[PDB]
């Protein structure tokens, strides 16, 4: 009928030591793809992002290891932050001093929650210009506030033949089309 | 405010590079060129520095006060852009 | 108006504090008689007003001869109805034992009116009490939210939420039945339900490895509990009770079943009726005495003595935190300053003026009602705020 | 053309989405009557169209006297076959048990004509239904590719593909026998073949990738009931020798319980066993987590299939893909007002605000031939077929 | 007669410790040398190349270590890129953010797959200049582009008596013949 979580649980925490987290999976997953109401996501490859259901907050972790214990599969991850709701939206706090408890579920992160992580304030959106998309998924759009970029000095580095003049032209031309009354030499 | 572009970050003062609050770092392959970025800030950021050796052409890594968390970005292609290239030898040598 | 040991603080601090307390080992909620007004219920003062307006003849004989009810309180409307039926039943029992035939003809007619009036304010739906699927109406919209919010924020390895109550109404069960969650009240069986005092220690587990359960305690009985010709307690449905005795009470003008009912705390002198209230009080006292309890109170008028004594005695604990709702702070303080208010006012004002950060009292009149209390609780991040299930069912029902 | 939750998709996103669903834990395919039209089969409308002109005098009785089929549906060609077959069988049973010889003789001609018409389209090669090596021909070249694609795309240690069908033709087995792949239909034995429901729990092993599960929901031409109360299966040649050649070339319908197709005679205590087992297996298969299913060639005229499919989407991990050619006409007819219930169902499922439903339309981009190319090959899959040269060299030298 | 894989397998993935791939060899000495339809290949010394099958891609790796754990045997390697089909052939990419999943199989790379690793972008044939063959196997022919080799400056280093003048003469003469209207001093 009605389940507490709208996203299908994958594994369960079996052991904890503090700084790192250990996870085992159910025996019915071999294809490294987990499905939800939105689409399909990858969970097992190193460098990806996963989450756990703990109380009224959501914790975000990163996959680093895939080592053998039908055998069992083990995953080691570390925490980077948590997601909270206050009035009608979502805020991402950048502290990881809280850890989940034993037996908690590990869940993937959909495209909706991935947009929130790489986002800024709503009122600063009208005065922002796009830069590009994420490389792992090619679906998220990254914005930047000109108020904070052009306050201190900005450093651009890169080797010969890998697209720095293109970035310079794209960044400089957009501001000119945005604020007619500005000086750049 | 200034914008600094170079391919040899080692040829800059420790003071001039440390004034920046942002660092857009593209592909870099040299042992002596990678110490400046690490030394610009104290510890707590190591996972984002090991990727820089094998980045592709077009993407970049950006971190600073303009980002809540470091982001790996795929930059667009502006149109029209800068000049394509300089003279090419084959066409001139083979005009006849 | 939120008060913490004689100070003042705004809403953001209160919300942060509530969120902090909503992640402890033990959580309890106490609801009184004022929380059922959003469905069509009535408060005891309204019941007394209706009684003294509908049956005037018996009021005169209830003062001069027996001197059980004072003259002053009847005008001020501070009459404890729950403690009148006990004295009336004691008088009737002693008169019947002495075999005084003429004395019964009055005490057997003053109890019929009281039970006629008391019942009518507890149906909560009037004539539509015997029907089916009464939890899908818009009246009970908040109780489902309260139950879901309390249930869906417990980490693995933590106790299921416990709900205490005082009303003898059928609102929480109706609300919980629609969600699909089973509540524990101690009764077992279908064709013959009996009370098992050791049944409050069971949970649900999956044979392969859902976990949707919550306890419920009633401290003043319910409309569907009765004692048969034997010595045992039984439970039936709303339709069966309406067919058996509720209709007879509500319509027939010369009907009095006797000591067949169980509400509200009526015949506590019988040794086969107090066995329920004893366990209720035992479990309440055992729960609030736990090391890391976090409690909520709402709709409770503090008209009793033992509950207040138990709460105050439990307050001398280094790790007990309480939150109290009382929408009469200023009007009570005005009376307290001059010469002091009634006993409830004195009790609440003497509790509030304690110099502790554990106790917290909230004022603001209509801002401290049940409706506002409902959404003050946190909300899960993963909880779906979307319309999916209710639309697929409609699509399925359209197929023909 | 392509819709998923109200938006529109392009070709590359559709291809990438299709590839990702083929790597799921559970895969499944449902092929309808349309899949056989590419090699000799006929649509349900064509059968009634042919029967109207072949046997005209019997059409009046079915409407004027007995009142089984109505008028407007016959004019528009929206009449079934199985339901009227079942009704005719029930009527004949009542007439026989009531001793009414006047009406009993009438239904034999009707049932014989209907079964002859069904059989004359069920066959896929005509007179060569009894010869050998029918999978060596060219018309069955896409079922082979479907089987190979759906088998080769499984990581070692995973499950096996499951195939569901609603036909009673012999194309799939004929294709599977040529490659060297064994399909478990539930039967066992050679001299006496019998149905055991527990045979669907079997698998192979090497003592020192081969097998797939085929569920038939309308029986076959090689299943019949003998005098003993156990179903039996024979080869196509034996069926042609015994009870297939007679219906086509002769006028004889004395076997009211022998045949098992299609979806009829459900009032018997032996035939309903097979249908119940197949339907229960199909219904309980798609309730598993991490599942994917494709639908092709199946018009949505079945109420129970539609009901269970719509009710299965309530799970968070159920994904479906539908191929429906005549899509725009359905929208035009339902906006103005018209169409049958199938168009209503497809429209009311297309507009859903879900990401788990995909509908593909067109005129020839949604045919069975194009369904195969959307499924990929592994990079290591051999394709340079040179063993045939060695085979012919071996055969030539004798 | 139905064969899914016409190339023999060698081992399977057991561990993924970050950027490292761990492989266990199969029973018997077949893990030392393998034979296929085209010829005989081997994986016996650090510095060889092996492939992992992952469906639409073929991850190419280079081996570094080999040791005992008849006991169990292990191999560690690092990734380079992947190979995929485009229209009717194959295309090589040199991006190394991709890793295979647990339980796959490793196969030796034939001569037909070393050629695509060291080829040009299907359009620079008219300006192709031949240099030599690879040293490890001596089966792959190396080419270069005129528009990209002798466009900027160039460096030829080395000690004395090791063949600088031979390379100079070969390059100069081969460049002279392709276009008879070139100037060299
Ligand atoms: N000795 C016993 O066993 C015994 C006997 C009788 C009563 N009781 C207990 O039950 C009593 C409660 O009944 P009561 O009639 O005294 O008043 P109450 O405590 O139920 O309600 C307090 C006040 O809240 C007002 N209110 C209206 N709507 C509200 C809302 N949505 N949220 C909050 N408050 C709202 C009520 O009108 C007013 O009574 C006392 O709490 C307590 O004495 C115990
Ligand atoms: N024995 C019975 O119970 C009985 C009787 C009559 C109909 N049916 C069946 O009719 C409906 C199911 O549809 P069906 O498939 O069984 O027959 P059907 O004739 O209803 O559907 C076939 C569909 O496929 C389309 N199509 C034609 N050629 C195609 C091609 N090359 N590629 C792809 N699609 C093509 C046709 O336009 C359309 O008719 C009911 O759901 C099902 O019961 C069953
Ligand atoms: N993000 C990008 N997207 C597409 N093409 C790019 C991108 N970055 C660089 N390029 C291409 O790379 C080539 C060389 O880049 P260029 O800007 O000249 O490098 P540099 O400035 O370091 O010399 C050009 O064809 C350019 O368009
Ligand atoms: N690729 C090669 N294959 C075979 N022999 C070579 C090759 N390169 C150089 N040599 C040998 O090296 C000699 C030329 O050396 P040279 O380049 O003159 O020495 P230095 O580097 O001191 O100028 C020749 O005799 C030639 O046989
Ligand atoms: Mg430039
Ligand atoms: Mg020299």
């Amino acid at each position: 009928l009605f389940k507490l979580t709208e996203i299908s649980a994958i594994g369960y925490v079996v052991g904890l030591e503090g700084e790192r987290i250990r996870i085992n999976l159910h025996e019915g997953l071999q294809g490294r793809l987990a499905s939800h109401r939105k689409g399909v996501s990858s969970v097992t490859q190193p460098g990806d992002l996963i989450g756990f259901d703990a109380g009224n907050i959501l914790v975000v972790a990163r996959v680093t290891d895939m080592a053998f214990v039908i055998p069992l599969r083990q995953i080691i991850a570390y925490a980077i932050g948590f997601v909270k709701r206050e009035l009608n939206g979502y805020v991402f706090i950048s502290e990881d001093w809280r850890l989940p408890a034993l037996g908690s579920s590990a869940v993937p992160l959909t495209s909706d929650f991935l947009n929130i992580i790489y986002s800024i304030d709503k009122e600063e959106l009208p005065k922002a210009v796009e830069l590009g998309v994420d490389s792992r998924t090619k679906t998220v759009k990254i914005f930047a506030s000109v108020d904070k970029l052009l306050s201190r000095h900005l450093a651009v580095l890169g080797s010969t033949g890998y697209g720095k003049s293109n970035f310079n032209a794209l960044l400089t031309r957009k501001v000119s089309e945005k604020y007619p009354n500005s000086r750049i030499v | 405010s200034l914008i600094v572009s170079t391919q040899r970050p080692s040829e800059l003062s420790p003071t001039v590079l440390a004034m920046c609050s942002n660092w857009f770092s593209l592909r870099l392959t040299n042992e002596r060129d990678l110490q400046a970025l690490r030394y610009a800030m104290e510890s707590g950021n190591e996972q984002i520095l090991k990727q820089i050796s094998g980045l592709p052409r077009g993407d970049a890594v950006a971190f600073g006060s303009a980002f809540n968390l470091p982001v790996r970005i795929s930059i667009n292609q502006a149109r029209p852009g800068p000049k394509s290239s300089d003279a090419v030898f084959s066409e001139e040598w083979a005009n006849c | 108006s939120i008060y913490q040991g004689g100070n003042k603080l705004n809403e953001d601090d209160f919300r942060s504090h509530v969120y902090s307390l909503c992640q402890l080992d033990n959580v309890g909620v106490l609801l009184g008689a004022g929380a059922s007004v959003g469905c069509g219920g009535k408060t005891m003062k309204d019941v007394w007003k209706s009684f003294k307006q509908n049956y005037p003849e018996l009021l005169g004989a209830l003062i001069d001869k027996y001197l059980l009810v004072s003259q002053i309180d009847s005008d001020n409307n501070l009459v404890n109805v729950e403690l009148l039926i006990d004295e009336a039943t004691k008088f009737l029992s002693v008169a019947k034992t002495r075999r005084c035939e003429d004395e019964e003809e009055e005490f057997r007619k003053i109890l019929s009116s009281l039970y006629k009036e008391v019942t009518k304010a507890a149906l909560l739906t009037g004539e539509q009490f015997r029907e089916k699927n009464q939890g899908k109406k818009d009246a009970f919209k908040y109780h489902k939210e309260l139950i879901s919010k309390l249930i869906s924020n417990r980490q693995p390895g933590q106790s299921a939420p416990a709900i205490f109550t005082t009303n003898y109404d059928l609102a929480l069960e109706w609300a919980a039945e629609d969600l699909g969650i089973q509540l524990f009240n101690g009764f077992s069986g279908l064709h013959t339900r009996q009370f098992y005092p050791q049944n409050f220690d069971l949970a649900f587990r999956n044979v392969n490895a859902g976990h949707y359960h919550a306890y419920l305690y009633k401290l003043h009985g319910s409309l569907t509990w009765y004692q048969n010709d034997s010595l045992t307690v039984n439970e039936v449905s709303a339709s069966q009770a309406y067919d058996e005795y509720i209709n007879d009470i509500i319509n027939k003008d010369d009907f009095y079943r006797g000591q067949h009912l169980i509400y509200p705390g009526a015949n506590k002198y019988s040794h086969t009726i107090g066995f329920v209230y004893g366990e209720m009080f035992r479990r309440f006292g055992e729960f609030i005495s736990k090391p890391q309890t976090a409690l909520f109170i709402n709709g409770f008028g503090f008209g009793d003595y033992h509950i207040n004594r138990i709460i105050l005695g439990a307050l001398l604990n280094p790790s007990f935190h309480v939150v109290i709702y009382y929408p009469e702070l200023k009007e009570a303080i005005t009376k307290v300053s001059k010469g002091g208010g009634s006993e409830a006012e004195k009790a609440i004002v003497t509790l509030k003026n304690m110099a502790f950060n554990q106790v917290t009292v909230v004022g603001g009149g209509s801002k401290a009602y049940f409706n506002s209390f409902v959404e003050h609780l946190p909300y899960p991040v993963l909880f779906p705020r979307d319309n999916i299930v209710d639309e697929l069912v409609e699509a399925i029902a359209n197929l023909s």
